[PDB]
């Protein structure tokens, strides 16, 4: 589903800055 | 003091809040720019997502950290 | 140079790329050792989404950095 898609993309560009 | 809150549209909201503030307390500052309603809210830092009833400073988010937005 | 490409899954790839690859060529090393096409991939640095188009250069991704890739 987009959002599950969604939801990883965020927690990556987290992580990345952080 | 200033957090931003990027989506992934790449729309790059500021608030001003306290380490004291809860994270409803941040959901409904957006909910007052954006419209959006905090149950359609996910807002995550440092690769979590944030808890209700959990303040800013539990998750150890200070001035002018980034906090990522994904709506449900 | 050697750089980092890890999921969230906790798998982290090591590939081999130049300065002046850009984000595409990028894909298509990870489609050569991995298999997955490029069109699956989104890759990650320091906040941004990678543009195909550009660069490793334009993100000043350097020797052993660390990219987050996420699979669509």
């Amino acid at each position: 589903l987009q959002e599950e898609e969604e939801l990883q993309l965020a927690l990556a560009l987290s992580q990345s800055e952080a | 003091m200033q957090i931003f809150v990027k989506t992934l549209t790449g729309k790059t909201i500021t608030l001003e809040v306290e380490p004291s503030d809860t994270i409803e307390n941040v959901k409904a500052k957006i909910q007052d720019k954006e419209g959006i309603p905090p149950d359609q809210q996910r807002l995550i830092f440092a690769g979590k997502q944030l808890e209700d009833g959990r303040t800013l400073s539990d998750y150890n988010i200070q001035k002018e950290s980034t906090l990522h937005l994904v709506l449900r």
